[PDB]
């Protein structure tokens, strides 16, 4: 019926990109590059958040099945973007995607796409579509975060900064491999989850079981804190590998 | 874009209605026929009947009534054609200047609504106040008759009954009254209303509802001395008025199921009924004089009188003469004597008149070798089925073959200097578990004969149960001399075995011309054929010898010949056999993209496949791989009831709405989906069903006969008797006959004030298209009879092109010799 | 395994025969050499590459996959023709749609007359598709091309609904400008002939009443070429817009710019006279001019006309037969 889009950590020491030579750090870096690239194109021309983590999704799962050294990843990236764009009902033009990318892009940068950025792209949407099994349809944490926080009830302003800082770390995931490794409800919990310990918040109050100290169990069934933990030991760490600090 | 010309060669001749009345003068009895589209004008004579003038109408004639309202000297005629077109019409006579004169005129369709199953009745009232209709079902539809009504306006009355199968008028009410049979889940009801113009609306009707037999089919308006209704059934006949019922069951009129009535005495003591078999009866109202002066209705007697032949109208003239006007055989006039003759029949005939009947195929053929080409044409059904053989010589010459059984195909073998037709005839489950045939018919009457001895489905195992009294279909291959018209030889196909198609071919390397069959085991339990055969026959020396027989599973629709192969059609295939040297056949290759081929046509090696809803389909065989491909297809959804092929890129087909329609590959070679596209570029409502497409003329070729215009020539048979014949044009000269149809559109006068464009529309109950691509012949041709003044009118300001002159200026001698080489193609 | 879309040739069917062209490829009938049944393959083209892979493609895609419903058309698989090796540069190939094959479309069963409905056959029809159209109304889903080109109908009475390519998620709390023309003129709602641009699923609910009408009649009901024209024909049968029966007609930019002659009254009830008084009624209801006013598809199938319909039998309407091929003399 449907594919399997979820892999364990473990399992990412045997992406093609690893086993031809390319270290983890490496590939994790080209994860984080090729993202913040299709988050940033995306954001020039307008697009819509779902629209953009579509895009990074397909990123995601399409450097599972193939190597960086052999698909250039800021190609690739404008491709998921064009598609994700026809999937998410907020097309844009080929043309326009590759002008915004030679914005954002230097010359070296810019080489990948070739004589003809345009062609390039639009190649590779064989390959994208056959890659990701045509299963287009992609569910994100931030509709999660939204469902799940309108059930909270209590101060206005606590929960308002709950989400925000929440809805931030959903989008710091977008540069990581939680999109391969946990089903987006997860990760919105997760986030719920890491902002209630940074703001000193306990979300039980607010829920409707308030003496129910596991307060996700009723949004997410089945999630042991190990998850949670490692879900927001894995997203502090970005915030601990750059400069950059923790929303609050 | 396509260019084609449509031409009638012979008009409909099955008589569809008759009236009789005082239309012409309020002194003479005229007899009105109806033939499709034709209205033809008759005087009743001592010794027969006197043509007076006969007129046609662009519309299929529904409803024909003559009535005369308060006021007026003579009779008026009242007709609504098909496309719901309603006119009133006159008679006037200045001398020796005939014409018809338009009274009021209009179009009586609705919106919405749902055409009836028993189809337009239309009766007017006793006191001609009102004329009713009943278009759509739960609907009845009243034009008043008041002398401002020139647009024949109109109104709706809800009618609570939604399936009738027959109203009329009632005589002797205080206000007009309607009687009627409908049909609703406990039975066949008889229900009375009355209709109040002011009102706009139903009454309660003068009599109780009566529960009548389950197949009641028509109702008859008795006349004021005894009133009420009469209802006739499949096994009795019953009168109603009010308190006052009877009812006789003789089983003679079980036999055969009565299709007509008519009435004999004004009084009402005398209808005539005729039946599906040909019978003609006399019913006898039995009167009743009481003390009190009143006459009622004392009882019901039916009378056997003869037999004539299966009647659509019958219409009784004077003395002892009824015209018998026929549908499926020859019309006839035959007089009814009041002693019987020696064999005890009442009813001898005094003339008949040609009807072509239904012309189910057709082939042409060269007899005397004269290349010119004769038509013989597979017409009648039942005692009217016959072989007729058509020739040119200025009158068509018609020779009749009677057989008494229904044919069904035809094809000629020169070789054996004779015919193969298929034919069934009718028999009965009789009291020996056989069955009866009800008449001695062509099968029966041959000189030499044989029946099948197949066990290709003697397997059975499957049960059909069969009562005594009930039909069967006796189907038959009959080798008949193309010079005497003689039956050789009939072979009898097995029980429930259906001849579908007929080929006389050689095959392959086999010098041996064979006739080949291709039939269909049909039980009643099946929705469509699941057994079927293709057999091999040889007529040699007078005996038909079986060569071979091929199974397949399912119906062998059409088979044609296909460069020494067998081309047939099994249901939704279409298979390719050869024929081996051992004498069998073996498949080569199958298309399967069909939902029911019922049509096959051949040219070269491309195939034109016609489907049961899918239209046309082109295919093609590709000799260097052993199999079919797909052309191109006409993705319009039609139902087509004949094909052919005009050329190689142009195809020709017929809708079973009586249209023609002409597709044509896209030409355009830039993406394969172009190419895979038949786009109709020719449309055109014909106003008849076509059969039978056959390549051929009929016109005598000496070598000398100048090269008309017309380039081609296909002929068509119609269920009415019509033949038709369609042929090409040049872009030039289309456009010349089409924009002089234009300019005599608006000079030609229209009987009903039926717009001719309107008239050749493609139509359908969903669809209404102009027509496009066709050229009515019968309209060009009809500028040589026009007087001079209106010839002039037409060809002012009339230009044409492409030529030696590119613009060249018509005048009305030029168009009247065009037009005069026109009518030369048939 | 059954999920790797997009990898399995077509060399797997035997192609057996074009059935219909589509805009951007055209749809063939076909065989399963493996196990005999019978699909449809539409072909997608993007040898275009004006924008690549159609979107109409990937809505009827990423729709169909998420709905699965007896009355809606099932997307068996995805596959492709023989690809250029080790060159997806110089590859063209197309890809195919693998849909269920069924033995008719509606509007080929009507436009031939080949078909006869009994009020019993348009219970299950009705039933059937508004069914299968609350399943998709109830996952915020519109189809905006309901036409009887896109009913298809088994032998045995089944309905499903097929082409997807116009449908579109719809919002409640957020209505967002979607295009102004999506249904064919025949079966266009009013709001649309208006440009509300904004639209509810009661889009859909107007073109099945449309379809119910015409099943009765056995010819379509409003028929026009020009959207001022059908206006005026769905006005003199539904009633003329007019703010008392259409609060809101005011606010559609062409309210004033396109009127009807007159201001007809609602005709309904009285030219469907001959329809059975439990459908009429459903009739009048999705041929409610505001579209808030417009029956739902949940309340059709509480309606006195559908709710107590048995689907166990279907009812087969009366389809061609051998009998149809011969006439009647
Ligand atoms: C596009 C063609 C027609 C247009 O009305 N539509 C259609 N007809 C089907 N079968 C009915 C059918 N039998 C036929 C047999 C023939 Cl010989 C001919 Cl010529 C046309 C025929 N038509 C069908 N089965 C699945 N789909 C389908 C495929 N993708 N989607 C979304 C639905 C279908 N689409």
């Amino acid at each position: 019926t449907k594919p399997c889009w979820y892999w364990d950590k473990k399992d990412l020491a045997h992406t093609p990109s690893q086993l031809e030579g390319l270290d983890p750090a490496t590939e994790a870096r080209y994860r984080r590059e090729g993202a913040r690239f299709i988050f940033d194109v995306g954001t020039r021309l307008g697009l819509h958040y779902d629209t953009l983590a579509t895009g990074i999704i397909y990123f995601h799962r399409f450097y599972m099945f193939h190597s960086f050294k052999q698909f250039p990843r800021y190609v690739t990236g404008a491709c998921c973007l064009f598609l994700a764009g026809k999937v998410e009902e907020t097309p844009k033009k080929c043309k326009d995607i590759i002008k915004t990318a030679r914005s954002l892009l230097n010359d070296v940068q810019f080489g990948q796409f070739g004589d003809d950025p345009k062609e390039e792209v639009m190649v590779l949407e064989r390959i994208l579509l056959q890659t990701i099994k045509f299963d287009l349809q992609v569910e994100h944490p931030y509709q999660f975060l939204l469902k799940y926080a309108k059930q909270l009830k209590g101060d206005k302003n606590k929960i308002q900064k709950l989400v925000q800082m929440a809805w931030t770390f959903v989008n710091d995931s977008l540069c990581t491999t939680l999109s391969l490794q946990w089903e987006p409800e997860i990760i919105a919990v997760a986030v719920m989850y890491l902002a209630g310990r940074l703001c000193k918040f306990e979300i039980q109050e607010w829920t409707s079981k308030p003496m129910y100290r596991r307060w996700w169990e009723q949004f997410v069934q089945d999630v042991p804190v190990d998850v949670l933990e490692d879900i927001c030991h894995q997203i502090l760490d970005l915030y601990s590998q750059g400069k950059q600090q923790m929303p609050h | 874009m396509s260019y084609n010309y449509v031409v009638t060669a012979q008009k409909p001749t099955a008589v569809n209605g008759c009236v009789t009345g005082h239309f012409t003068s309020a002194e003479d009895l005229n007899l009105l026929i109806a033939k499709n589209t034709r209205l033809e004008i008759y005087v009743v004579t001592a010794e027969g009947l006197r043509p007076v003038k006969e007129v046609g109408m662009y519309g299929k004639i529904a409803v024909m009534e003559l009535f005369r309202p308060k006021g007026e000297s003579k009779d008026l005629l009242f007709i609504l054609t098909a496309k719901y077109n309603a006119c009133i019409l006159e008679y006037k006579q200045s001398g020796e200047s005939i014409d018809i004169i338009t009274r009021a005129h209009g179009n009586v369709q609705d919106r919405i609504g749902r055409p009836s199953e028993t189809g337009i009745i239309g009766i007017i009232d006793p006191e001609c106040r009102m004329i009713g209709l009943r278009l759509y079902d739960g609907l009845f539809k009243v034009i008043p008759l008041d002398r401002d009504n020139k647009e024949l306006k109109a109104f709706n009355i809800r009618l609570e009954e939604l399936h009738v199968i027959d109203v009329k008028f009632l005589y002797g009410c205080q206000a007009p009254t309607i009687c009627f049979v409908y049909q609703d889940p406990q039975g066949r009801h008889v229900k009375t209303y009355e209709v109040s113009l002011r009102e706009k609306e139903f009454n309660k009707g003068p009599w109780k509802q009566e529960n009548v037999e389950a197949e009641a089919s028509m109702v008859i308006a008795v006349p004021e001395p005894f009133g009420g209704a009469i209802i006739i059934g499949q096994e009795s006949i019953t009168y109603h008025n009010g308190d006052k019922y009877l009812a006789i069951a003789p089983p003679i009129i079980k036999q055969s199921t009565i299709v007509c009535h008519n009435r004999v005495d004004p009084n009402g003591s005398r209808y005539l009924l005729g039946d599906m078999e040909g019978r003609l009866f006399m019913l006898l109202l039995e009167k009743e004089e009481q003390m009190d002066g009143t006459v009622t209705l004392k009882d019901l007697r039916v009378e056997l009188l003869g037999e004539t032949s299966i009647a659509e109208c019958l219409t009784y003239l004077d003395n002892g003469v009824v015209f018998v006007g026929s549908r499926l055989g020859d019309s006839q006039l035959v007089k009814l004597n009041v002693d019987s003759n020696e064999q005890g029949s009442y009813v001898v005939a005094m003339e008949t008149f040609t009807n072509l009947g239904p012309i189910v195929d057709m082939c042409v053929v060269d007899l005397e070798r004269q290349g010119q080409g004769q038509l013989v044409t597979c017409s009648g059904a039942f005692k009217e089925g016959s072989l007729r053989i058509i020739r040119n010589g200025q009158k068509l010459h018609i020779r009749t073959v009677p057989l008494y059984e229904s044919p069904r195909k035809i094809c000629y073998q020169e070789v054996s200097q004779c015919f193969g037709v298929l034919s069934s005839r009718i028999e009965v489950q009789d009291t020996s578990g056989g069955t009866t045939a009800l008449r001695p018919s062509a099968s029966t009457q041959a000189l030499s004969s044989s029946v099948s001895s197949s066990k290709l489905f003697s397997s059975s195992t499957a049960p059909h149960e069969t009562s005594f009294g009930e039909e069967v279909e006796v189907h038959n291959l009959l080798i008949i001399d193309q010079h005497t018209f003689e039956v050789l030889h009939a072979h009898q196909f097995l029980q429930n075995e259906y001849a579908l198609s007929l080929v006389s071919c050689k095959l392959g390397k086999d010098p041996n011309t064979y006739f080949i069959v291709g039939t269909a085991m049909v039980y009643p339990e099946e929705a469509e054929p699941k057994q079927g055969r293709i057999v091999v026959f040889q007529y040699s020396d007078g005996k038909l010898q079986t060569v071979a027989e091929k199974e397949v599973k399912g119906a062998v629709y059409s088979m044609v010949e296909f460069n020494g192969k067998l081309l047939a059609s099994i249901n939704s295939t279409v298979r390719l056999y050869e024929w081996t040297t051992e004498k069998e056949l073996r498949t080569e290759c199958n298309h399967y993209n069909n939902i029911m081929a019922l049509y096959l046509k051949t040219k070269g090696d491309f195939i034109l496949v016609g489907d049961l809803m899918r239209s046309v389909l082109l295919l093609a065989y590709k000799p260097m791989e052993g199999n079919f491909e797909e052309i191109a297809r006409d993705f319009n959804p039609n139902w087509m009831s004949a094909v052919e092929i005009l050329d190689d890129d142009n195809f020709l087909g017929a809708e079973n709405a009586f249209n023609l329609f002409v597709c044509q590959k896209d030409s355009a070679a830039t993406t394969d989906e172009e190419r895979q596209h038949l786009q109709e570029v020719g449309l055109f409502h014909l106003g008849e069903f076509v059969n039978v497409f056959c390549h051929g003329s009929l016109v005598m070729q000496n070598l000398g006969e100048t090269s008309t215009p017309t380039q081609g020539s296909v002929l068509f048979g119609t269920v009415n008797g019509m033949i038709g014949l369609v042929t090409s044009l040049s872009e030039s000269w289309y456009n010349l006959l089409l924009d002089m149809q234009n300019r005599l559109n608006k000079v030609i006068k229209s009987v009903g004030k039926i717009e001719h464009s309107f008239w050749r529309s493609f139509h359908t109950e969903r669809k209404t298209e102009p027509a496009t691509g066709f050229i009515d012949g019968d309209l060009i041709e009809s500028f040589l009879d026009i007087s001079r003044p209106k010839m002039q009118e037409v060809v002012a300001n009339l230009q044409y092109d492409d030529g030696s002159g590119m613009k060249r200026e018509a005048t009305a001698d030029d168009l009247i010799k065009v037009v005069e080489e026109l009518t030369r193609i048939h | 395994t059954e999920s790797d879309w997009g990898k399995r040739c077509v060399d797997k069917f035997d192609i057996i025969g074009i059935i219909g062209e589509g805009t951007y490829g055209q749809v063939y009938k076909a065989k399963d050499k493996d196990t005999g049944e019978l699909v449809a393959l539409k072909k997608v083209r993007l040898d275009n590459e004006k924008e690549g892979f159609p979107i109409t493609a990937i809505r009827e895609i990423k729709i169909l996959r998420q709905l699965i419903h007896r009355s809606v058309v099932n997307m068996k698989e995805i596959v492709t023709d023989k690809q250029d090796a080790l060159d997806f540069k110089k590859d063209k190939g197309a890809f195919y749609l693998v849909f269920e094959y069924m033995d008719h479309d509606l509007m080929g069963l009507l436009e031939s007359g080949l078909v006869h409905f009994s009020e019993d056959h348009i219970k299950s029809f009705m039933k059937q598709l508004m069914e299968g159209l609350e399943y998709c109304h109830k996952k915020n889903f519109l189809h905006r091309d309901i036409k009887c080109s896109n009913i298809l109908l088994n032998n045995s009475g089944q309905i499903k609904l097929a082409d997807f390519g116009l449908a579109r998620l719809y919002n409640s709390e957020e209505s967002r400008p979607y295009t102004n023309k999506v249904i064919t003129l025949w079966y266009r709602p009013p709001e649309l002939l208006l440009g509300e641009e904004r639209y509810t699923p009661a889009i859909d609910v107007w073109s099945c009443g449309c379809i119910l009408g015409e099943l009765f009649t056995k010819k379509p009901i409003f028929q026009a070429n020009l959207e001022l024209a059908q206006l005026e024909l769905i006005s003199r049968l539904c009633g003329s817009p007019c703010p008392a029966v259409w609060p809101d007609v005011i606010r559609l930019p062409y309210f004033n710019t396109m009127k009807p002659k007159k201001q007809y009254r609602r005709r309904l009830r009285e030219e469907f006279s001959f329809i059975p008084s439990a459908a009429l009624d459903l009739l009048d209801h999705m041929l409610t001019l505001d579209p808030s006013k417009r029956c739902t598809a949940e309340q059709t199938l509480q309606s006195d006309f559908l709710k107590d319909v048995e689907l166990s039998k279907m009812a087969p309407p009366d389809l061609p037969h051998w009998q149809d091929c011969h006439e009647l003399w």
